[PDB]
């Protein structure tokens, strides 16, 4: 959940309207009320008739006037009635954070930098570690500690969250992504990875089968027979819209802004006790 | 696309009718409540019939009579169904009012089907065409 | 909606358990009382903090039971709350109505048993007015009052309130609903049809080509390519269905219930007022 | 009949029962057209109305699954507990109230 | 499936740990209110203070300064900050609740699982044996 | 790069862009060579992010599509009439002090 999903449903529109309008009806509540310095006060209840009943206060004056609080109230009960509704609405997704876009994001480059350490790996002495190795060098010296022993035990690691991330042949982590239990695992770039290949048909050097092989090769793809085997084959398993997992409880993490607001609070009632007694000359 | 919810007044989860039928029942029961008790007042009867429907501090004083206090439970729980009501329906509508589907894809229903309100096209003479 | 919507959400064990609660509670206070104004509205400012605290209560008693009347504050809001989210949830429906089970209903055979009279159509002089003049005078009679001039006439009529219910050929019914232009109708029981049959092949009287053909027709049904056939021609996209429609502005039928409680409170005020003036001598 | 078990699942393998009998016998011919001719009369009709269709109840318009005691009616229970302490502070009232 | 809204508490919404930093902070800034009196009844205010959270109209004690009222106002709309998170979370939780469904058809990938927790058979030398 | 239009769906079709070249050209094997080993030592991958990369507007994950002006401006309009019944003031005498 947004750690300002409060303030979501306080557009500066909304916000400065409304604060305005408080101003005009305070003004336009005491001067009625001159007729029928309290003025102070009746700001305090029309915030209470916003809010809910805050205290004993001397509301009942200009029984006509009773009127104009009574549909100050109405609006009141529609304002919050709204604000219930929309921050419902708000706190109800899920979120997939994008936390990278490919294998050159920024966070690999410093895995300290982010705490706790960012603790992915790779299944070493394969043709990925040699080409980790040859592109990025630093990043296989931080690889060293990160091995694993096969590709199941990194799969049951970043099942239960022993590892951040694993790096390994996509097409294989898609298969794996495909039938895992409960679709807890996410392949990602769409295809942008580092030295894109792909996998294919090996020929005797030189023989004549080579047109023939290719331009099968790009008929089956062209006419879409080649997504139906995919299909047929690979991993339409999962591939779920993940629309909304139970919203668990608002964590101080999540809602902070209150402890945020309490302690500008506490701030600026010191300083303005310290504004009051600064003005005990009078 | 740029998103947004719709909403005519706050008028758009009650039919019109509503609030002056329960506006005239109101009146109408504390007319009820003041008439009746002096054989055997209306501006307090007035304060409470608007106020506890809305929920605000006007009306200080109570009822006189004894039944009263039945009237006054039951208004109550009146005024909370119909808060209840109107917060449920608005937070269901707001859920509820996103836009139209953003094109699923190959298999979107506007593309599967040709529609001249949707009108879709690609660049002449490409392989996309001849695919 | 419903008219009786609002109770559903909570059971009626509950519903009764908060009174009794109110109960104890009462006799506690009362109890606290006796060692010394409010018994008779004890009941009536709990019943205040349950559900809105907009009444005037003469409250300051017990100050040790002042937290239990906070206690019954907490019990409140929790209460309404919970009532607010329940309300809310019954309140997503899918749409889902259905007017018609089959054309045995009650509705079919005893057409005049509404107000208004439940009308349906069909196309004369086809042949299903002969099967429906041959099965059932009755209703082909009062159909003889409701003619229909052509398939999209009737489609229009139906739109347009003309109509309420059309009779026809299934398999075109069928085809002409999946390809609606909104897919805003729909058919009956999925396919549990009246005087139920087949489009089939003409052959010449007793060819040797009967069996054959017999038996290819049948192993392409065991296959399952005829499935997919009709799912590529004579089905549509969104045959299937529309998603949950909003709640509109509320209609005085989806909550009369509250309407029927005013009447049955109103009445039960005035037989208390009988019997208070039965009951005014002490 | 039963209510309490729902069929679900679109209509695949969409095709019909039939009287089987073998194939030199020669009512073939005379059973198919008694049959096509019970279907247009409506006797047929007659029949699923008689020992299929003549109890419905079909579950319509699923519950959003409402709220019972279980959660709340506990809570009470946990709520009793704090008239507990209250108990205690009434009796702890006569310790502070007399001066 | 009988419909029914599993639930453990009141809970919930908000683990207990938070319901115990509230718990806390209500009564130190009762405290705070109390104590900035000095150039301006403890009993008085920290009954407000829990009573205002609580929405019970108990409660007479109340700030007579302008640092307190400006307290008395952000506890206010703090205390609905927190009613409306708990409207809010029970909402959301209860609508999603009850999630499961029947299998819509053979179609569904759940089938093409074979498991001991997911198990379908039929009558053997059957039609659909066969097919 | 612009932030005002979105793709949309799932990709199909997949292929591979690629330098065609005449059949009988005698570069076609080096010319492939040259372009493995391009994508093996990582030169690709400085190339797509020095002109593929840029991101510089980014947009994702939609937000809920939060209040606006005149979603409920009319109810504004609404207190706007309570202004009404304040010039009524003096003729409330008029309505009461006299009758
Ligand atoms: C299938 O139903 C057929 C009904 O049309 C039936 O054909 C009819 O059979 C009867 C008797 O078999 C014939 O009636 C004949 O009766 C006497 C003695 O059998 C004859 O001397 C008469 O001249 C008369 O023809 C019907 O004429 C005949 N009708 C037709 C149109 O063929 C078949 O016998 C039935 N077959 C089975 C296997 O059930
Ligand atoms: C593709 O790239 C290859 C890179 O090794 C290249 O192989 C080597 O190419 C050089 C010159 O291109 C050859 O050198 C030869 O050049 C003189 C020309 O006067 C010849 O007479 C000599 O024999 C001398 O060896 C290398 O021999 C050759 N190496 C091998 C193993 O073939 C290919 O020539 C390039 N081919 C194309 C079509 O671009
Ligand atoms: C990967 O290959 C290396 C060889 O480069 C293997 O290295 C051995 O590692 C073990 C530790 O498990 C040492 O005891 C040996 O002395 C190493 N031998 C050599 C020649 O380096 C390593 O076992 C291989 N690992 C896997 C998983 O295949
Ligand atoms: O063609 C091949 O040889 C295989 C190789 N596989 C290697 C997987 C990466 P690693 O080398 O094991 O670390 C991927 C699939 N194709
Ligand atoms: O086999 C056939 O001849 C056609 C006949 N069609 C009849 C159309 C209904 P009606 O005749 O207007 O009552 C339905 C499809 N099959
Ligand atoms: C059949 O109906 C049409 C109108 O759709 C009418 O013009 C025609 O005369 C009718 N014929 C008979 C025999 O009913």
């Amino acid at each position: 959940v947004s750690p300002s999903a409060f303030l979501e449903p306080f557009s500066a529109s909304v916000w400065v309207m409304m604060f305005v309008m408080l101003l005009i009806v305070s003004a336009i509540a005491v001067f009625v009320f001159e007729y029928f310095f309290t003025i102070g006060k009746a700001i305090w209840l029309l915030w209470g008739l916003v809010f809910n009943n805050s205290v004993p206060v001397q509301n009942p004056k200009g029984t006509t006037s009773k009127i104009m609080v009574s549909v100050w109230a109405f609006f009141a009960v529609i304002f919050l009635a709204s604000y219930t509704a929309n921050l419902a609405a708000f706190m109800i997704q899920e979120e997939f954070v994008d936390q990278v876009t490919g294998l050159s994001d920024k966070k690999f480059q410093r895995p300290h930098d982010y705490s706790p350490p960012f603790r992915f790996g790779t299944v070493p002495n394969g043709s990925t570690e040699r080409n980790i190795r040859n592109n990025y060098p630093y990043m296989h010296q931080y690889m060293t500690r990160f091995n694993q022993r096969g590709v199941e035990d990194a799969l049951v690691s970043l099942k239960t969250g022993k590892l951040d991330a694993f790096i390994y042949d996509a097409a294989v982590l898609n298969y794996k992504a495909g039938r895992d239990e409960g679709c807890k695992l996410v392949t990602i770039g769409s295809g942008y990875i580092f030295a894109s290949t792909g996998y294919g048909i090996a020929l005797q050097k030189g023989s004549p089968w080579k047109r023939q092989i290719d331009l099968a090769l790009l008929q089956f793809v062209g006419d879409g027979e080649m997504e139906e085997l995919e299909t047929l084959w690979l991993t339409g398993i999962c591939h779920n819209e993940k629309n909304e997992v139970m919203s668990s409880q608002l964590d101080i993490d999540n809602m902070a802004g209150v402890f945020y607001m309490l302690a500008a609070a506490m701030a600026l009632s010191l300083i303005t006790f310290i504004w009051e007694h600064l003005f005990y000359w009078k | 696309e740029i998103p947004r919810s719709t909403l005519d007044s706050f008028m758009q989860p009650f039919q019109s009718t509503l609030w002056l039928l329960v506006g005239l029942s109101v009146h109408v029961v504390a007319v009820m409540l003041y008439l009746l008790d002096r054989f055997s007042t209306l501006s307090s009867a007035m304060w409470f019939s608007w106020g506890v429907l809305l929920n605000s501090g006007i009306g200080e004083g109570a009822p006189r009579s004894f039944s009263a206090r039945i009237l006054g439970m039951v208004w109550a729980g009146f005024a909370m169904i119909i808060v209840a009501s109107y917060t449920a329906n608005l937070a269901a509508f707001l859920v509820l009012d996103r836009p139209e589907e953003r094109i699923t894809g190959i298999n979107d229903p506007r593309l599967r089907n040709p529609s001249d309100k949707f009108i879709y096209a690609t660049v002449k003479q490409s392989s996309v065409d001849i695919y | 909606v419903s008219p009786s919507a609002f109770l559903e959400p909570f059971s009626a064990d509950v519903w009764v358990m908060m009174f009794v609660m109110l109960l104890i509670v009462s006799a506690v206070a009362v109890f606290v009382f006796e060692y010394f104004f409010t018994i008779g509205k004890a009941i009536w400012l709990l019943w205040g903090l349950v559900f809105n605290n907009s009444v005037p209560v003469q409250n300051p008693k017990g100050t040790t039971s002042k937290i239990m009347v906070s206690v019954w504050a907490f019990f409140a809001v929790i209460f309404l709350a919970s009532y607010t989210a329940n309300l809310a949830a019954f309140m997503i429906q899918e749409e889902y109505v259905d007017q018609v089970s089959g054309l045995s209903d009650k509705k079919f055979q005893r057409p005049n048993d509404f107000s208004p009279p439940f009308r349906f159509g069909t196309v004369p002089n086809g042949s299903t007015e002969r099967n429906i003049r041959n099965n059932y005078a009755e209703m082909h009679a009062y159909m003889g009052k409701f003619n229909q001039r052509g398939v999209d006439d009737a489609l229009l009529s139906l739109k347009t309130g003309k109509l309420d219910a059309f009779i026809y050929d299934a398999a075109v019914l069928n085809y002409m609903a999946g390809r609606d232009e909104g897919c805003k109708l729909v058919t009956i029981g999925s396919g549990k049809v009246f005087a139920s049959t087949g489009y089939g092949i003409a052959i010449q009287k007793d060819s040797g080509w009967k069996r054959q053909v017999d038996l290819a027709i049948l192993q392409l049904f065991g296959d399952g390519e005829m499935e997919e056939l009709e799912a590529l021609w004579l089905t549509g996209i969104c045959h299937n269905e529309k998603n949950e429609v909003m709640s509109s502005q509320l209609d005085i039928d989806n909550m009369a219930g509250v309407f029927y409680m005013l009447g049955a409170a109103m009445a039960l005020s005035l037989i208390t007022f009988i019997c208070e003036h039965l009951f005014y001598w002490q | 009949q039963k209510c309490d078990l729902v069929t679900t699942g679109e209509l695949f393998f969409r095709s019909g029962f039939g009287i089987g009998m073998r194939k030199d016998s020669p009512w073939k011919q005379n059973v198919s057209l008694s049959i096509l001719k019970s279907h247009e009369n409506g006797f047929m009709e007659d029949l699923d109305k008689t020992w299929v269709r003549y109890q419905e109840c079909d579950s319509r318009s699923n519950a959003p699954a409402t709220l019972t005691f279980e959660n709340m009616a506990g809570v009470f229970m946990l709520v009793a507990g704090g008239i507990v302490a209250g108990i205690f502070l009434i009796f702890i009232e006569i310790a502070y109230k007399r001066h």
